[PDB]
RNA sequence: GCCCGGAUAGCUCAGUCGGUAGAGCAGGGGAUUGAAAAUCCCCGUGUCCUUGGUUCGAUUCCGAGUCCGGGCACCA
RNA sequence: AAAUUGAAGAGUUUGAUCAUGGCUCAGAUUGAACGCUGGCGGCAGGCCUAACACAUGCAAGUCGAACGGUAACAGGAAGAAGCUUGCUUCUUUGCUGACGAGUGGCGGACGGGUGAGUAAUGUCUGGGAAACUGCCUGAUGGAGGGGGAUAACUACUGGAAACGGUAGCUAAUACCGCAUAACGUCGCAAGACCAAAGAGGGGGACCUUCGGGCCUCUUGCCAUCGGAUGUGCCCAGAUGGGAUUAGCUAGUAGGUGGGGUAACGGCUCACCUAGGCGACGAUCCCUAGCUGGUCUGAGAGGAUGACCAGCCACACUGGAACUGAGACACGGUCCAGACUCCUACGGGAGGCAGCAGUGGGGAAUAUUGCACAAUGGGCGCAAGCCUGAUGCAGCCAUGCCGCGUGUAUGAAGAAGGCCUUCGGGUUGUAAAGUACUUUCAGCGGGGAGGAAGGGAGUAAAGUUAAUACCUUUGCUCAUUGACGUUACCCGCAGAAGAAGCACCGGCUAACUCCGUGCCAGCAGCCGCGGUAAUACGGAGGGUGCAAGCGUUAAUCGGAAUUACUGGGCGUAAAGCGCACGCAGGCGGUUUGUUAAGUCAGAUGUGAAAUCCCCGGGCUCAACCUGGGAACUGCAUCUGAUACUGGCAAG
């Protein structure tokens, strides 16, 4: 499941850009930044020791654009792997194709990039990929299909990635419409949107 | 279950049942001829009698008449009487 | 596992009408009995006149069209319906399902209420195709008075605009035709001559989307749920996917059998009775208030728009105007259902002998489309005849 | 068992054949159940629009 | 009597076999006393998909065992020592 | 699929089961009270089965139908 | 080829407060339902209720190269016959292919299902000694002769059916003794003594009844000694409840002999002695297949054995016996019980807890599927035959995961709703407008792999009769996919076909208003609600989840709330009213000596599957699968001797 409705709603509640709807409205008419959504958006949100956890979990799932079933899946995988679950999950979250495609300018938003990956616009290793959750391997290249190399929405997005610093585990070239996923994602540049203390609290319940 | 597509191995079991029943009492009651040589006191004549028995004692366990390795115990139980003699 | 009925020659749904004690089951036995002698070639035979336990056990008349037979032109299936005033409902629905009817009357009683009620149904709700039989003729002491007794039947026809003498009115003694009396076996089979030509012929709506208004339902032990009745439209074949709509929630099944008259059926046809076996369905859920159909051809509704004519007292209608807010009983295929009615903008009443636009609101849903006929009744009389012009939600 | 019926609108009767779930309400003595609306002879509750999946009430009605 | 046979594994349209030391009184995909190899008849680019223990079969047939026809085939394309 | 019976104020009792349904008991409101009980002072209910008919007349009769009980009735 | 990430707090006692402690609660999970809602794809899942009864279908048999026979089908061979006329009919002939039916050989007891028994030497964990087997397989011997039966078939015949009845013929790989046999059998030894089956292929020579024989090969038999998957016994430790569950046993306890057993023991019978077992649990009566492992939680602990997999018992009921390696048995046999069914009323028939299907129960459940393609199993002399076994599509939101339902951009944001300070704000760049693609579904096009083996032709080799026969391979090409337009991929518009569900007093993420005005109900607890309620119900907006959603129950958690991990008892529920003292537990200090336990050590084992760690693969995941890590203990035995334990003295 994906967000079909109005996308800029979310960013205003969550205190972040979510990297969607990165356009602008003219002369800041009814610009609706610096407010939370709706008529009661000027009222303060209220917390509990679990409430902070649910609001941080919403945050991370709106960053990387993943379902709760996807995030529960990756967190079981994080715990299958040795070491600590928290850092094991943060390594999982940063490498997935839809995010690497937004980082690599193919989509000017998260929703352009998730539509690109589903709609066979990105092929990886030269082979077509129709799922958001494919793990790009180190030193491999993501590569636009010819029928997506015509998309005006992508051609604007890849220019919006030039003179834009990219997370230091990948590079992209507008002129190729191809980006090298140079190496493994690094927690020392990007981490996920949650509290490592809270994630072990719910088993004590 | 209720059915099998053939029935003839069930009739093969009854054909066998009756030809085993008819001769399992035959091969075991001949021993009344052996017992008179046990009563005569003499180990060698007792043994010769059990050797006269051996033709029917091995075939009774080869065949379906009691099945399995049942010749061994019959030979053992009858010996355990005649081995008191010398 | 069963043997198969083969769709050879045209085929028609018919039925007996008239009162109790008059001959209402006797006549339909007796015609089929003389047919096996006369059409079929046989000699008068004891197995001709009696019938098997197994059909009697189920074809109690009031839930089952128990009678199927053959004639030189067509096959027939036939429905048996109550002759008394305690129960008339299964006649007045059965009229819209049949292509014509066999009218029985007994000289011993004379005419009774159901000989005068069931004759009207072919104008009111069904079709005007009636053939007539005058029963127990042997009882009357004078033949020349029997002839005047038959002029009563020509009047009874003429009461409800049936032609009093161009309708075929056989004289007979159906229990004497049944047993093998030489005079009365020879005075029944004229009726099957007329049945072969008065319909004149069935015509079947087997091009249209499948509509089986269910008449009755059965529980086969170990195999489950069979739903059956006259097919009003369309076709079924074995392994088709099928939808049940009507008084219940809509659900889908697979028709995994298709039968007619307790035999498997190479093809279910419109205008004839057909049964359908259903996969993964339990006898706990199903009811006769259902209608089987091809998925997405017809939907259940409680509300509908319609045109309806209100009879004049001439036609045995009202003489009082028909006001808004009435609660008439409607008649749709195998089933009757009652609804509260409404009249057009600024109409509080419509007069007897006038046509109106109506909106109905039933007390239970049935499967409905445009072009479905009804008649209305308001209790003591039928008062109108009409058609669903479109369904509403 | 005594079984609570929630929201106004009662289609159940002194012979209505029904289903009931757990309904915890120690507020009322002995009551440990809740009667499921829109199941068997029980129809769904009146004036609901925030429920559809609860009370058997379907996509909304008055 | 002991046998060296296929016992079956793997999902719909995508099967697998474990080559196994078994009795004909046993269930095919059930009881065995040893796995002597694996055979994935469909798999491509899976190096760990296939083994067969020739050394084990030579022990078993010395004890009077028989190789089933899939096994008797597979030993001629697996190396004659294992 | 059909057929039968039951529908006087919250309760009760009456009323040619053809002749404009009458009365009582209990309760509720208001006031007291922020509210309620209780009290004190005011006041109402008839689904007289819904709805069509029969008749000079329907409360009470007949069909139609709901809920609830009961009847008639089946295994391609 | 290695390894851990785990332990919690919150609402609620009162005017206010601390401690103790119950109640409620946040979390995770189920073969789950209920109720709403739903598009697409993968793999997975769907009685978890009545061991309750099943309509109808369907699930291990098979070989003519064991035998006698010749119903069917075709053919040959021969006769006869007809203008079908050298082409055509009929007949005959077991003569051939061949096969209906009978006799005969091995498995059907196998696979598959269920959880009713069994608290169990079944099962778990580990050993002990008196055991055994289909059949595969190591290896030794043997095959003399004679006699004898009968179905099929042949004829005759009753009954509704079951059931057959009457009478005749005869064959074997069918029937039987003696013979005859190995490392064989028994016997203390002398000595006696043990089996059984043939059939089939074919050539030069050679006989000849021209059948056949002989010859040789192939195929099969029987006895017997070995091996082995499989199976049994014994033994030790462990195995829910009632002690308001106190006696149980002589067929015991112990012994001895016969009997009996695969073997073993009062197994069983009997004698003789009198003992055995129990209140720290005999006995009595109740419940429950177990286990690897599945769920939950720091784990202990608890729940729990299901989806997959090892094993046990069972299959509407009761009695008994047998077929066979092995079965009072699921697919079979005699009888009884109940019900049901056929019936000529005499009589007979049947048990899905196999597969599909179904009625019923209940809160609740797939298609009388499809297929020879591939895996195993049973017969097969071999080609071959069987299989609902097996593989594989369907149905369904039953399970899990992955994907999509459009998206870049875009306002004087405009109406409306909502909220409002009445300015606007906001819903929302959401709409309008501008720009773009079709993934997926659809439709069309293309199309891998699951396939190995198997068939035949032909050559050489081996086997061998110089020779065939018999058989393998080489080589040729004969032939082989259910699932199925497959998996996977490519073309083609076009946003076109894809959003509902629950929540907003606090614990709990969401706030404002209005009405109903202590009402409707509302929460689990505290409680909310009595006319401007984030507690009701709705509105809008907000929050949370998503083709799934909420809710209910169930399990486990929080709980230390029975505390080893991890509690109190003066007084929080609380120390025996007191003494004396056995059971059992515990034992100063000193001398000597010992060690199974401990500890050091080793040997044997918990395999696979399942589990865990690390890889590999199906695009990813779900899913599949490899390698490597795990199994602390247990059984037994070796060193040390501080110590528990043992032995002796002071």
């Amino acid at each position: 499941a994906r967000y079909l409705g109005p996308k800029l709603k979310l960013s205003r509640r969550e205190g972040t850009d979510l990297f969607l709807k990165s356009g602008v409205r003219a002369i800041d008419t009814k610009c609706k930044i610096e407010q939370a959504p709706g008529q009661h958006g000027a009222r303060k949100p209220r917390l509990s020791d679990y409430g902070v956890q649910l609001r941080e979990k919403q945050k991370v799932r709106r960053i990387y654009g993943v379902l709760e079933r996807q995030f529960r899946n990756y967190y079981k995988e994080a715990a299958r792997l040795k070491g600590n679950t928290g850092e094991n999950l943060l390594a999982l979250l940063e490498g997935r194709l839809d995010n690497v495609v937004y980082r690599m300018g193919f989509g000017a938003t998260r929703a352009e990039a998730r539509q690109l990956v589903s709609h066979k616009a990105i092929m990886v290793n030269g082979r077509v990929v129709n799922i958001a959750s494919y793990q790009v391997s180190p030193n491999d290249v993501v590569s636009i299909r010819e029928k997506a190399k015509k998309q005006s929405r992508v051609k604007a997005a890849l220019e919006l990635a030039e003179q834009r610093e990219k997370p230091t585990w990948l590079e992209v070239d507008a002129g190729k419409m191809e980006g090298t996923f140079k190496r493994k994602p690094e927690r020392s540049d990007l981490s996920a949107d949650i509290n490592e203390h809270l994630i072990v609290e719910l088993y004590s319940k | 279950a209720n059915i099998k597509s053939a029935k003839k191995r069930a009739i093969q079991s009854e054909k066998a049942r009756k030809h085993n029943a008819s001769r399992r009492s035959m091969m075991r009651t001949f021993i009344k001829k052996v017992y008179a040589a046990i009563e005569a006191g003499d180990k060698a004549a007792a043994q010769k009698a059990f050797n006269e028995m051996q033709p029917i004692v091995d075939r009774q366990a080869a065949k379906g008449l009691i099945h399995k390795n049942k010749a061994a115990r019959h030979k053992a139980n009858l010996t355990a009487q005649i081995n008191k003699l010398a | 596992s069963k043997e198969k009925f083969e769709r050879t020659k045209p085929h028609v749904n018919v039925g007996t009408i008239g009162h109790v004690d008059h001959g209402k089951t006797t006549l339909t036995a007796a015609i089929t009995t003389v047919l096996a002698k006369t059409y079929g070639g046989a000699a008068r035979a004891f197995d001709q006149i009696d019938n098997a336990p197994e059909e009697k056990a189920r074809g109690i008349t009031i839930n089952t069209s128990h009678v199927e037979y053959d004639t030189p032109t067509r096959h027939y299936a036939h429905v048996d319906c109550p002759g008394h005033a305690d129960y008339v409902k299964n006649m007045i629905t059965g009229a819209a399902q049949m292509d014509g009817a066999i009218l029985v009357v007994a000289a011993t009683d004379g005419p009774m209420p159901q000989t005068r009620e069931h004759i009207l149904l072919g104008r009111q709700v069904g079709v005007p195709y009636i053939i007539v039989f005058l029963n127990k003729c042997d009882m009357v002491d004078d033949e020349e008075l029997l002839e005047l007794v038959e002029m009563e039947v020509r009047e009874l026809l003429s009461q409800y605009d049936f032609p009093g003498d161009d309708t075929p009115i056989v004289r007979g003694s159906a229990l004497k035709a049944l047993e093998g009396d030489a005079e009365w076996e020879a005075k029944i089979l004229e009726l099957a001559g007329f049945l072969d030509s008065y319909i004149p012929e069935p015509e079947r709506a087997i091009d249209k989307p499948f509509l089986l208004p269910i008449e009755d339902v059965f529980s086969i032990s170990g195999r489950g749920t069979v739903v059956t009745g006259r097919v009003e439209r369309g076709i079924i074949k074995v392994g088709e996917e099928v939808e049940i709509v009507g008084i219940k929630e809509t659900q889908k099944s697979t028709c995994t059998g298709v039968e007619m008259f307790r035999k498997l059926l190479d093809e279910g046809r419109a205008g004839e009775n057909v049964g359908v076996l259903l996969r993964g369905i339990k006898r706990e859920e199903i009811e006769r208030g259902q209608v089987l159909a091809k998925p997405g051809t017809i939907k259940p509704h409680t509300k509908f728009e319609s045109e309806v004519y209100i009879l004049s007292k001439d036609e045995g209608g009202r003489h009082t105007p028909f006001f808004k807010g009435y609660r008439p009983q409607f008649y749709f295929r195998t089933t009757d259902v009652t609804g509260t009615i409404e009249l057009p903008e600024g109409v509080e009443m419509v007069m007897p002998g006038d046509n109106i636009k109506m909106v109905v609101t039933l007390i239970h849903p049935i499967a409905m489309d445009d072009g479905l006929r009804f008649a209305i009744r308001e209790g003591g009389r039928t008062v109108g005849a009409g058609v669903v012009a479109k369904v509403l939600s | 068992v005594t079984s609570y019926i929630g929201g106004e609108g009662h289609n159940l009767q002194e012979h209505s054949v029904i289903l009931i779930r757990g309904g915890r309400v120690k507020d009322l003595p002995g009551v440990r159940y809740h009667t499921v609306r829109g199941a068997l002879d029980c129809s769904g509750v009146k004036d609901r629009k925030q429920a559809r999946s609860k009370y058997g009430v379907k996509r909304p009605k008055a | 009597m002991v046998t060296i046979r296929l016992a079956r594994h793997g999902a719909k349209k995508r099967p697998f076999y474990q080559v196994v030391v078994a009795d004909s009184r046993n269930a095919r995909n059930g009881r065995f006393i040893e796995r002597v190899g694996f055979f994935n008849p469909i798999a491509s680019e899976k190096e760990e998909g296939t083994r067969l223990d020739l050394d084990r079969i030579a022990h078993w047939v010395g004890q009077g065992a028989t190789i089933s026809d899939r096994v008797a085939a597979l030993i001629k394309e697996v190396n004659k020592a294992a």
